[PDB]
């Protein structure tokens, strides 16, 4: 016939056996009709001790030695799976006893028993060629014909001929908690004596476990658990008329109200469910009989189960399980913008990092800020009654400080004749991104929108070209490596990007002053901006390109967008002379400048929304006099 | 006798002619927008009335011609030869941010969208403007950025972040079209400004399985949204890339432009349970919603809390098909996200299977800082897939359990929440979904022959005028969620258990509003005994034979229970003999000269004069 015997077998996953002091491989599909073979008698002249089998090989190779026979290193392959012999890893007898196969040839009155081989001083000795395949030892006593009482060895004593060995049932070790389920271990019979199937297999069960989908509860080989919570742990049976069965073991020797988890460790008194209902006792099956039972593992509403909510059987007759929910599970700001207004017991800030201590802190403020002469440390409370909201010290040498995270209340393109050093042209992937600004010798500015990825080993800088390239002038050009970005405020998604070096100035190269803070624009000031982008043309040949344009109020803004934005002080609205002109695709963080009377700073920064440069509608920028304060708290860095 | 008095039961087929709306062509989706159902359609797309249900205006997508010298919006006309195929309109959005426009797109043009603007003029004209959404690829021809719509599955989610029209699209693909064209399972779509492509931000910007998997492991989808930052998605997949099962699950990620960072897939099972079980594995349709008063105490949130509604059917055995079996399942939103963050332990999480393949650096060696990390952007993400589920009761507990759910759509009155449930046949209902007890369909009626659409439109003004727009085959009808009337119930029993924004009251006769009752005999509160017959109409003053009491409104009505204790039977000055039992408000039983029998029941009484000695 043909039959399965890989059952019998162990298995490890991603380990090959290499017994450096020696055996073959035939391409078989099947590893388990493979160690069926291998278990099969006469199958193979040497000792099939255990069995390797790789998938990606799909050869099948026997290997006649353990891994505890000396020697033999292991490597941790994926593609290989290594099928132990359970039985001789037994160390125990399972009923009579009968396939021992250990390394064990000590009498019960502690004799060694004599080897097999040798006829002296008892005759019965010649089993081993009688008797092949019952691995009848050379001196380990072995159960040679299944016998009830086991492994009888024939005493080398001259007084007896064979001392019966004596190795502990199994069960001796496999104990058991009253719940069961944590319970991990070899014990793999039934109640019946019968095997557990491998829990990898679908035959002859196609249970619902996949040991791999429901890992972390040991579904190893064949080894008894608790998968449904029983009062023992069970299997399902390798005979196929059997669909399942308990497995024998012994026992092991040796409550509030705030709800943790779904319950299930958690334990109540309570068992009121939301209708009020009372919830009856475990003794107590009335007035539907209830399977659980204090053997398994008061009248309340626990959560044996485990379920979402501990639940208790109603004594209402009609409703089997009440849900006690009323049971409770352990689990910002308006109109005050200054840090003070609020004691903020919170101690992270926006970027997530925890706050930093308020004592050096505290000293580093007085010394940098003497604004005026209270709150805890290492909380969100802010005593500089910062605009932007609350904030922390942090402990990043890199960066300080950081807010704290509470809630409270070109198209058209007309050319540039010339250079201007402003400009900044991103490139991300050795080509031009965004537009940015150049406010120190050592700071840029541009907006959040414009940037992919987190590091800085991609970007790039590059300064001083009137064309897209440095086409014209590589005579002048320069190219920087990014030391950081930062991200603004809440909302004001602007990013600050200082280089890996500051670079020396020069006459091309161009820097720009902040606006006044607390200025504000006169309405209709004609402005300029400068960009590479998208502008519609046929042919960009690369210039920067110029475009000026007119400040105007909150109405004509809303009216052309029909009420599509209701505005805020953060937004600062600007727009063309009736023609279509306006940035669009690769000018973002493009800058509007502007002069008092003749110095010209900075008052607004491209930022892409709603549509490009649609004729008579005005375009919406950002206010940096809304951040210029923070921009300066932050150049303490 | 039960059956002869089946009239108790209100009738399943009551015609209405309703808001209707015929199509030439199977229906795809629907859009509402300025009182205009837009509606994509095979080959075409129309506009309605939202009031006259009148088509307002089309615009065909005909019979399409394919060149595969063609590319989707090169010109073709001049072409002598070829396949002859038809558009369906997978992908339909509506985007305001920039303009008044129109997104459709077109399943057969390599999966390429276009764009129709509207004038302010006039609203509704869309043969005005067509564009293509086609971004030729100078720089890398590798990945077609516009080719966006797969053919196989197509869920579209778009929304407005950064100042950008972002696209979050969930395909189905199968791997022998890969070359014809390369797509990705889930991709971000970032629209232009220049609204004439779109553009991937990165590489890490779309997933897609390995093309090993991609003929085995069909992961279809199914549904998603946006909610707390989180673009959840309903999918229906393998359990594993062996199970050749199907587990439905919700995955979850923040939506920064780049891409998906955090991105955690956890599977989830409605199961029925009892005393000392069924599991639906398939969603059929889902609705997240705000939850009803009542309802928000007994699952655990406010009037404002986000409740995710799933319409689950058990799957076929190794199959995603249903077994005609289905029920409905909660989820707050609350529960989901605490379960993603910070329940599970850290045994449990695990990597993507058909993303990382199990053999790989990654996941050998690999952890999560759960309750030290959410929506973190690391440039190193984790694709997280948690092994260990979300379980929900069916809200219902079967009351549907024989049957599948085609459909669902939410909406909640005052303190309730009322589910509109579609049938798998096409039997729309209206049902009161409460823990209490099983709710009657106060609206059952058939539809139409064709499965009821998953593409269902609610929407409640003033929460006064309301009503819900509902597909089937070739028809969309504009059902009012106020009701339809209240005579066909048959019983006051039947007619109290109705809501109340249904004005329901037994007019002495049957159950009536309140203004029609020209005797002035409408009562909403007592039940009074109705008898059908009496088996039989001898008896002595001491002999006894059974004695059987058909009819309707015999018990005794507590808010959902019928109760027989409550009920007192009399022939005459004797009572008769009461066999609980026996004994429903539907039919009773009694063992004991013209007489008649009276009932006194919980809220009335009544008479029966056939019977002597």
């Amino acid at each position: 016939k043909r039959r399965n015997t890989i059952h019998e077998f162990k298995k490890s996953a991603k380990t090959t056996l290499i017994k450096i002091d020696p055996i073959k491989t035939k391409k078989v599909n099947t590893a388990d009709q493979c160690a069926n073979r291998c278990t099969r008698n006469k199958g193979l002249p040497f000792t099939c001790k255990a069995f390797v089998f790789d998938k990606a090989r799909k050869q099948c190779l026997w290997f006649p030695f353990n891994s505890m026979s000396s020697g033999v290193k292991k490597e941790f392959g994926h593609e290989f799976d290594l099928y132990e012999n359970k039985d001789y890893i037994r160390n125990c007898i399972i009923g009579k006893g009968r396939s021992y196969k250990g390394t064990v040839s000590i009498t019960k009155s502690g004799i060694k028993c004599q080897p097999w081989s040798s006829m002296i001083p008892h005759e019965h000795s010649f089993l081993p060629s009688s008797y092949r395949g019952k691995d009848l030892q050379e001196n380990y006593c072995r159960n040679p014909r299944g016998e009830e009482g086991g492994p009888w060895c024939f005493t080398s004593n001259p007084e007896v001929r064979y001392e019966v060995c004596d190795i502990p049932q199994c069960s001796e070790v496999e104990c058991m908690t009253c719940n069961g389920e944590s319970y991990r271990g070899l014990m793999d019979h039934t109640e019946s004596g019968k095997i557990c199937q491998r829990w990898d297999h679908q035959t002859p069960h196609r249970h619902k476990f996949l040991p791999e989908r429901y890992p972390d509860k040991g579904f190893d080989d064949n080894y008894c658990r608790n998968p449904d919570g029983q009062p023992r742990p069970w299997c399902y049976t390798l005979d196929p008329h059997t669909r399942w069965e308990y497995c024998a073991i012994k026992t092991c020797a040796d409550t509030t109200e705030c709800i943790q988890g779904q319950g299930e460790g958690y334990r109540g008194t309570v068992n009121t469910i939301w209708n009020g209902i009372p919830c009856q006792r475990w003794d107590s099956q009335y007035p539907h009989e209830h399977d659980m039972t204090p053997e398994n593992f008061e009248n309340y509403c626990r959560n044996p189960d485990g379920s979402e909510s501990p639940w208790c059987f109603t004594t209402d007759p009609n409703i089997r399980v009440g849900y006690c929910s009323q049971i409770p599970n352990c689990d910002q700001d308006c109109y005050r913008g200054n840090g003070k207004n609020y004691m903020g017991n919170l101690s992270q800030t926006r970027s997530g990092l925890t706050c930093s201590m308020w004592d050096k802190n505290m000293e580093d403020l007085h010394r940098h800020i003497f604004w005026e002469p209270k709150l805890n440390e290492n909380y969100c409370r802010n005593p500089d009654d910062d605009a932007h909201g609350p904030w922390c010290y942090t402990g990043n040498p890199l960066i300080p400080w950081d807010y704290c995270p509470i809630s409270r209340c070109v198209v058209n393109g007309i050319p540039t004749r010339t250079n201007i050093g402003w400009m900044v042209s991103l490139r991300y992937r050795n080509k031009h991104i965004c537009g940015g600004s150049l406010i120190k010798e050592s700071w840029v500015l541009t907006a959040r929108q414009c940037f992919p990825s987190r590091d800085l080993k991609d970007y790039e800088a590059w300064l001083g070209i009137h064309d897209v390239h440095g086409r014209g002038d590589e005579k002048c050009k320069q190219v920087l490596n990014v030391s950081q970005l930062v991200y603004g405020p809440e909302g004001s998604d602007l990013v600050l990007m200082k280089l890996a070096r500051p670079a020396v100035l020069d006459d091309f190269v161009s820097t720009i002053d902040l606006p006044n803070y607390g200025c504000t624009i006169p309405e209709k000031t004609s402005c300029s901006v400068y960009g590479w982008g998208y502008t519609g043309l046929i042919n960009y040949d690369g210039l920067l390109r110029v475009a000026h344009l007119y400040i105007m109020g909150n109405e004509k803004c809303s009216q052309h967008h029909r009420g599509k934005v209701t505005l805020n002080e953060s937004e600062i609205c600007a727009g063309a002379e009736k023609i279509g002109s306006g940035p669009c695709e690769g000018d973002y963080g493009g800058p509007l400048v502007c002069e008092q009377h003749k110095m010209r700073m900075v008052l607004g920064v491209i930022v892409p929304g709603r549509g490009c440069a649609i004729p008579n509608r005005p375009g919406i920028f950002v206010r940096v006099a809304y951040y210029a304060k923070w921009i300066h708290k932050i150049i303490l860095t | 006798c039960k059956e002869a008095l089946a009239k108790s039961e209100m009738n399943v087929n009551m015609k209405y002619q309703l808001p209707n709306f015929t199509a030439e062509t199977p229906i795809q989706n629907v859009i509402l927008h300025e009182h205009h159902i837009f509606l994509g359609a095979t080959n075409y797309i129309y506009v309605l009335n939202e009031e006259d249900l009148q088509k307002v205006a089309e615009y065909k997508t005909g019979p399409v011609l394919e060149h595969p010298d063609c590319f989707p919006c090169q010109d073709c006309s001049s072409k002598a030869n070829l396949v002859w195929k038809d558009n369906i309109n997978m992908a339909l959005v509506v985007d305001t941010y920039y303009d008044d426009q129109l997104i459709s797109c077109g399943s057969v043009n390599r999966g390429t969208c276009q764009r129709h603007v509207f004038p302010h003029n006039h609203t509704a004209d869309i043969q005005s403007e067509v564009h293509c959404i086609f971004s030729p690829q100078i720089e890398e021809p590798s990945q077609c950025p516009d080719c966006v719509v797969s053919a196989l599955g197509a869920k579209v989610l778009s929304s407005v972040k950064d100042r950008f029209i972002n696209f979050f699209v969930g395909n189905t693909i199968n791997s022998s079209y890969f070359p014809d064209h390369p797509l990705h399972s889930i991709s971000v779509r970032r629209l232009k400004e220049t609204k004439d492509g779109f553009m991937f931000l990165t590489d890490q910007s779309y997933i897609d399985v390995l093309p090993e998997f991609r003929d085995s492991y069909p992961i279809k989808y199914v549904h998603a949204f946006e909610s707390n930052n989180f673009i959840y998605f309903l999918t229906v997949q393998r359990e594993t890339l062996d199970a050749q099962t199907f587990h439905t699950r919700i995955i979850r990620f923040c939506s920064i432009n780049s891409g998906l960072h955090s991105y955690m897939e956890m599977p989830l099972e409605c199961i029925l349970t009892e005393k000392r079980k069924e599991v639906f594995n398939i969603l059929q349709a889902a609705y997240v919603s705000k939850p009803g008063a009542q309802l928000a105490r007994q699952i655990g949130a406010s009037l404002n809390d986000d409740i995710l509604f799933g319409v689950f059917a058990q799957s076929k055995p190794d199959s995603a098909e249903p077994m005609d079996r289905s029920a409905m399942c909660a989820f707050p939103i609350k529960y989901v996200n605490d379960f993603f963050n910070k329940i599970v332990n850290k045994n449990n999480v695990r990597c993507l299977q058909h993303f990382y393949g199990p053999n790989h650096e990654h996941c050998f060696n690999r952890t999560l800082l759960r309750n030290s990390s959410g929506c973190e952007a690391r440039r190193d993400e984790y694709r997280t897939e948690f092994t260990t589920a979300l379980q929900r009761v069916d809200l219902f507990m079967g009351q549907f359990s024989e049957v599948l759910l085609t459909s669902i759509s939410t909406f909640i009155k005052g303190d309730l929440t009322i589910a509109n449930l579609g049938t798998s046949e096409g039997r729309f209902m209206q049902v009161v979904v409460s823990r209490s007890g099983p709710s009657t369909p106060h609206v059952n009626f058939l539809l139409d022959s064709h499965p009821v659409s998953p593409e269902v439109i609610v929407e409640h003004t003033l929460n006064q005028n309301g009503y819900t727009l509902v597909i089937t085959g070739k028809k969309i009808t504009k059902i009012p969620l106020n009701g339809l009337g209240c005579r066909h119930f048959q019983s006051c029993s039947q007619c109290l258990s109705a809501p109340p924004f249904v004005q329901c009251g037994w007019c002495h006769d049957k159950c009536v509003r309140s203004e029609e009752c020209l005797s002035g005999t409408w009562t909403q509160q007592i039940c009074l005994p109705a008898i059908y017959k009496v088996f039989p109409n001898s008896a002595p003053l001491e002999g006894g034979t059974r004695l059987t009491i058909c009819g309707w409104d015999f018990g005794f009505r507590r808010n959902n229970k019928f109760d027989l204790k409550k009920t007192r039977v009399l022939l005459g000055n004797e009572s008769c003999t009461l066999t609980l039992s026996e004994s429903t408000m539907n039919t009773l039983k009694c063992t004991v000269f013209n007489m008649s029998i009276i009932i006194s029941n919980g809220h009335g009484t009544t008479q029966y004069s056939t019977f002597s000695y």
